[PDB]
């Protein structure tokens, strides 16, 4: 627990891990700062994000690793141990699915904040899914699904259509329905839409907005290119 | 691929 | 503690560990199996091995930047967190240097392990040296030198110039005067007399044995380049 | 550079 440590000294330490390659240390400083009790700013959200998304990526990488070794063999050990990672990562997934909902999500009143965090919200049920076997797979399916679904019906109401938060949710909800929901038709098509409502939307935006909306572009079109 | 989403 | 899971099952996770780049479980795996008591294989030295410099590797990496953060620097947090990571550093080479004590080096009889187990002392009392700072600075350079020289002596005895642990050995211990002896001189010429004296038993190796020597006396090569 | 002594 970090509640003997500064807001603002968790935040500066978040980002010297960030630095340092430290991704646990990160996480664990930027659980600590949310649990401050504070809204976070735009700044402050991309931490959280980039420090979790940094370990259960590594966990994910293992698991696939594990997995596949399994799936090749089929002694205990190799599920043993598949399954200290898969408990390992669902930690982590739980643990940044509660800080969302207590209470990051119920104090999220802008668009901005509350698109994102929903955006988590979809991602780490996704990442539950991509390990989950038992009885409640379905209900894991659909709690990402909803989580996607009202951070899109956001979206499109309050934000541009090349705004880099409406567009990684996008892309990642394609790759929820493509991979997960077994609907690759949905995530060709939430892909094609979102990228043609993007270009006809570069227009408006400066240089620097430019270059944030069309790197995220490119990633549709590359996974359109390889569903397609 | 999704947002790598892996540096700030 | 790993007291619980046999000798065999330890050694086989940490090698699915390896392939899962799952360092610090692969260093709990080993530790786990060194603390059964038995003497380790060739193969089982180069797991524990591998797992410990990959884990101090990125505790090294991840200190030498925050410690450059806080020289440019000159609020506490950055001296702060450097600290965190340097106990946590040498809390790992106490680790190692514990197990080599406790009891690989005495059980050690061979030339081969006796050899492998002291370049391992030398190596991570050079670790804590290039942190070190206080009262036992002094004693904690002398430990790596005393270790590495017990090393080339029994290698210069007992092994072929070309062997890849004396080559290895060599390296190290020449960066060792390098960059923490203040030695460049006895660097350079331990590297170059290393080197020429494997050039010159190449010719008694296979074809498979030529291409471990020649990658090692490479790094020998890439040194020298560097330094002269 | 010392040994990377990183891969089994
Ligand atoms: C989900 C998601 C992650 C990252 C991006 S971004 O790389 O475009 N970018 C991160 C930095 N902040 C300040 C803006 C967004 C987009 C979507
Ligand atoms: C200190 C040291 C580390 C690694 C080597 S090696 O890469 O040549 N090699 C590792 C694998 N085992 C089986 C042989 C040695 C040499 C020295
Ligand atoms: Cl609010
Ligand atoms: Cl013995």
């Amino acid at each position: 627990a970090m509640g003997s440590m500064e807001r603002a000294s968790l935040i500066q330490k978040a980002k010297l891990a960030e630095q340092a390659e430290r991704y646990e240390d990160m996480a664990a400083f930027m659980k600590g700062a949310v649990e401050k009790g504070e809204e976070l700013s735009c700044e402050e959200r991309n931490l959280l994000s980039v420090a979790y998304k940094n370990v259960v990526g590594g966990q994910r990488a293992a698991w696939r690793v594990l997995s596949s070794i399994e799936q090749k063999s089929n002694g205990p050990e190799v599920r043993e141990y598949r399954e200290k990672v898969e408990t390992e990562l669902q930690g982590v997934c739980d643990t940044v699915l509660g800080l969302l909902d207590s209470h990051l999500i119920k104090e999220a009143g802008d668009a901005e904040s509350r698109v994102f965090y929903l955006k988590m919200k979809g991602d780490y049920y996704r990442y539950l899914a991509e390990v989950a076997t038992g009885d409640d797979k379905k209900r894991i399916i659909d709690s990402a699904r909803s989580a996607y679904q009202e951070a899109m019906d956001i979206s499109k109401k309050e934000m541009p259509p090349t705004n880099p938060i409406r567009l990684g949710l996008a892309l990642n909800f394609s790759v929820f329905h493509y991979e997960i929901a077994n609907s690759p038709e949905e995530a060709i098509s939430l892909a094609k839409t979102t990228f043609d409502e993007a270009m006809a939307d570069l227009h408006t935006l400066s240089e620097d907005s430019y270059k944030d909306s069309t790197l995220i572009m490119q990633l549709l079109r590359d996974n359109l290119t390889l569903w397609t | 691929g999704s947002i790598p989403g892996r540096r700030s």
